[PDB]
Protein backbone atom coordinates (compact mmCIF):
# COMPACT_ATOMS: atom_id res chain seq x y z
CA UNK A 1 0.00 0.00 0.00
CA UNK A 2 1.12 3.71 -0.11
CA UNK A 3 2.13 3.48 3.17
CA UNK A 4 4.71 1.18 2.73
CA UNK A 5 7.83 2.64 4.13
CA UNK A 6 10.03 1.88 1.44
CA UNK A 7 9.76 1.28 -2.42
CA UNK A 8 11.52 1.02 -5.95
CA UNK A 9 10.61 2.93 -9.20
CA UNK A 10 11.69 3.76 -12.48
CA UNK A 11 11.52 6.53 -14.55
CA UNK A 12 12.65 6.03 -18.63
CA UNK A 13 13.42 9.18 -20.33
CA UNK A 14 13.19 9.74 -23.92
CA UNK A 15 15.06 12.03 -25.88
CA UNK A 16 17.14 11.80 -23.57
CA UNK A 17 20.24 13.44 -26.04
CA UNK A 18 17.82 16.29 -26.82
CA UNK A 19 17.45 17.26 -22.89
CA UNK A 20 17.20 21.09 -22.20
CA UNK A 21 14.94 21.51 -19.31
CA UNK A 22 13.78 19.63 -16.45
CA UNK A 23 11.99 16.54 -16.30
CA UNK A 24 9.95 15.05 -13.38
CA UNK A 25 8.72 11.19 -13.25
CA UNK A 26 4.74 10.74 -12.15
CA UNK A 27 4.96 9.98 -8.50
CA UNK A 28 5.79 6.52 -6.11
CA UNK A 29 3.91 6.78 -2.84
CA UNK A 30 5.91 5.91 0.26
CA UNK A 31 4.87 6.88 3.42
CA UNK A 32 1.74 8.00 1.68
CA UNK A 33 4.21 10.82 0.31
CA UNK A 34 4.71 11.42 -3.66
CA UNK A 35 8.16 10.78 -4.78
CA UNK A 36 9.47 11.16 -7.79
CA UNK A 37 12.60 11.49 -9.92
CA UNK A 38 13.96 14.52 -11.22
CA UNK A 39 16.40 15.02 -13.99
CA UNK A 40 18.18 17.40 -15.99
CA UNK A 41 21.53 18.60 -17.85
CA UNK A 42 23.47 20.82 -15.90
CA UNK A 43 27.13 22.31 -16.07
CA UNK A 44 25.50 18.87 -22.01
CA UNK A 45 28.46 18.15 -19.12
CA UNK A 46 26.68 16.70 -16.98
CA UNK A 47 23.58 14.45 -15.54
CA UNK A 48 21.30 16.13 -12.67
CA UNK A 49 19.59 13.38 -10.79
CA UNK A 50 17.69 14.65 -7.81
CA UNK A 51 14.96 13.14 -5.32
CA UNK A 52 12.00 15.01 -4.86
CA UNK A 53 9.34 14.55 -1.81
CA UNK A 54 5.58 15.90 -1.33
CA UNK A 55 6.82 18.87 -3.77
CA UNK A 56 3.22 20.16 -4.79
CA UNK A 57 1.63 20.04 -1.26
CA UNK A 58 1.19 23.82 -0.21
CA UNK A 59 2.34 22.59 3.87
CA UNK A 60 5.19 24.03 5.10
CA UNK A 61 5.00 21.89 8.37
CA UNK A 62 5.69 18.26 7.08
CA UNK A 63 9.36 16.88 7.26
CA UNK A 64 10.26 13.10 6.20
CA UNK A 65 13.86 11.77 6.82
CA UNK A 66 14.82 9.02 4.17
CA UNK A 67 18.05 7.42 2.85
CA UNK A 68 17.92 6.30 -0.57
CA UNK A 69 19.89 4.66 -3.84
CA UNK A 70 19.85 6.75 -6.89
CA UNK A 71 20.44 4.42 -10.30
CA UNK A 72 20.69 4.80 -13.61
CA UNK A 73 19.87 1.52 -15.17
CA UNK A 74 22.92 -0.15 -17.48
CA UNK A 75 20.66 -2.05 -19.84
CA UNK A 76 23.43 -4.46 -20.85
CA UNK A 77 24.75 -5.37 -17.77
CA UNK A 78 23.03 -4.48 -14.12
CA UNK A 79 26.71 -4.61 -12.57
CA UNK A 80 27.69 -1.87 -14.43
CA UNK A 81 24.58 0.81 -13.15
CA UNK A 82 25.84 3.41 -11.35
CA UNK A 83 24.40 4.61 -8.34
CA UNK A 84 25.17 7.15 -5.81
CA UNK A 85 23.71 6.88 -2.00
CA UNK A 86 22.09 9.90 -0.32
CA UNK A 87 19.98 10.75 3.24
CA UNK A 88 18.16 13.89 3.85
CA UNK A 89 15.37 15.11 5.66
CA UNK A 90 13.04 16.46 3.10
CA UNK A 91 11.04 19.44 3.77
CA UNK A 92 8.93 22.38 2.08
CA UNK A 93 12.72 24.47 2.23
CA UNK A 94 14.50 21.60 0.87
CA UNK A 95 12.20 18.95 -1.17
CA UNK A 96 14.67 16.96 -3.41
CA UNK A 97 17.94 16.36 -3.06
CA UNK A 98 21.12 15.16 -4.99
CA UNK A 99 23.81 15.08 -7.09
CA UNK A 100 24.04 18.16 -10.53
CA UNK A 101 26.42 16.03 -11.26
CA UNK A 102 25.85 12.56 -10.72
CA UNK A 103 27.21 11.52 -14.33
CA UNK A 104 29.31 13.14 -16.78
CA UNK A 105 26.47 13.19 -19.78
CA UNK A 106 29.24 12.04 -22.52
CA UNK A 107 29.22 8.66 -20.88
CA UNK A 108 25.78 8.32 -19.91
CA UNK A 109 25.27 9.15 -23.82
CA UNK A 110 28.03 7.19 -25.03
CA UNK A 111 26.08 4.50 -27.56
CA UNK A 112 29.10 2.07 -26.34
CA UNK A 113 28.49 2.24 -22.80
CA UNK A 114 24.85 0.39 -22.23
CA UNK A 115 23.03 3.32 -20.68
CA UNK A 116 21.33 4.23 -23.41
CA UNK A 117 19.08 3.15 -26.21
CA UNK A 118 17.17 4.85 -28.90
CA UNK A 119 17.56 7.64 -27.07
CA UNK A 120 16.54 6.43 -23.69
CA UNK A 121 17.71 6.48 -20.26
CA UNK A 122 16.37 4.44 -17.40
CA UNK A 123 16.59 6.12 -13.97
CA UNK A 124 15.65 4.36 -10.71
CA UNK A 125 15.29 5.13 -6.97
CA UNK A 126 15.43 3.14 -4.07
CA UNK A 127 14.13 4.99 -1.17
CA UNK A 128 13.73 3.80 2.54
CA UNK A 129 11.92 6.13 4.48
CA UNK A 130 10.77 6.75 8.19
CA UNK A 131 7.48 7.95 9.16
CA UNK A 132 6.81 11.45 8.24
CA UNK A 133 5.95 14.58 11.00
CA UNK A 134 3.75 17.46 10.24
CA UNK A 135 1.23 14.99 7.91
CA UNK A 136 -1.04 12.76 9.17
CA UNK A 137 -1.61 14.01 13.07
CA UNK B 1 28.96 16.47 -2.35
CA UNK B 2 24.81 15.88 -2.70
CA UNK B 3 22.26 18.79 -2.64
CA UNK B 4 19.36 20.52 -3.38
CA UNK B 5 18.75 20.88 -7.24
CA UNK B 6 18.48 25.02 -7.20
Amino acid sequence: TSWRSEATFQFTVERFSRLSESVLSPPCFVRNLPWKIMVMPRFQKSVGFFLQCNAESDSTSWSCHAQAVLKIINYRDDEKSFSRRISHLFFHKENDWGFSNFMAWSEVTDPEKGFIDDDKVTFEVFVQADAPHGVAW
Amino acid sequence: EPGGSR
